[PDB]
């Protein structure tokens, strides 16, 4: 759809006009020309293991959206369990059966942000972290703390 | 007062009342309305050159039955 492209559009000066961008917490690059594809960057929320930190997300638009929501995946390798350790194949109600046709860009990054500072340990995306998370959570953390250092820019 | 065709690419035809000492802010934005999208989304042309917000019909030496051309921006705004 045009309507699906002009959208994008909208939505993608929507991110570059915004507070969080203007404070550096999110931002948002044009990949392809067509708009079919974008990276997003949030930085790691503060009083996190992520702090310091910045990732990098694929974001890609199917051709149903918007009924269908962004393919949304970390290009950041990250320790988090709601997140793919191997993969950054993402857990989160938003990109799943709680995704609505009139949620933003915007609102997709914040929710990540979001994300990274409030884990949902028993619907896990990575097992193993989150049985760490619950079990361990200070080696989870040393953990964590290490992985944005080495891959976040921490 | 002046009646103004305002064409999109589709080729639709749609037709506005304007005073003649009157800021073509109002058309476009009337335009952009009707059709549900932002302003700043679209450009309007006349003879082949963009109207402005400023712009009015007493100047532009714009009369009756006149057409405006309309194009979708590629920003979209």
């Amino acid at each position: 759809a045009n309507i699906a492209v002009q959208r994008i559009k909208r939505e993608f000066k929507e991110v570059l006009k915004s507070e969080e961008t203007s404070k550096n917490q999110i931002k948002v690059d044009l990949v392809d020309e067509n708009f079919t594809e974008l990276r997003g960057e949030i930085a790691g929320p503060p009083d996190t293991p992520y702090e310091g930190g910045r990732y990098q997300l694929e974001i890609k638009i199917p051709e149903t959206y918007p009924f269908n929501p962004p393919k949304v995946r970390f290009i950041t390798k990250i320790w988090h369990p709601n997140i793919s350790s191997v993969t950054g194949a993402i857990c989160l109600d938003i990109l799943k059966d709680q995704w609505a046709a009139a949620m933003t860009l915007r609102t997709v990054l914040l929710s990540l942000q979001a994300l990274l500072a409030a884990a949902e340990p028993d619907d896990p995306q990575d097992a193993v972290v989150a049985n760490q998370y619950k079990q361990n959570p200070e080696m989870f953390k040393q953990t964590a703390r290490l992985w944005a250092h080495v891959y976040a820019g921490a | 007062y002046i009646k103004l065709k305002v064409i999109g690419q589709d080729s639709s035809e749609i037709h506005f009342k304007v005073k003649m000492t009157t800021h073509l802010k109002k058309l476009k934005e009337s335009y952009c309305q009707r059709q549900g999208v932002p302003m700043n989304s679209l450009r309007f042309l006349f003879e082949g050159q963009r109207i402005a917000d400023n712009h009015t019909p007493k100047e532009l030496g714009m009369e009756e039955e006149d057409v405006i051309e309309v194009y979708q921006e590629q920003t979209g705004g």
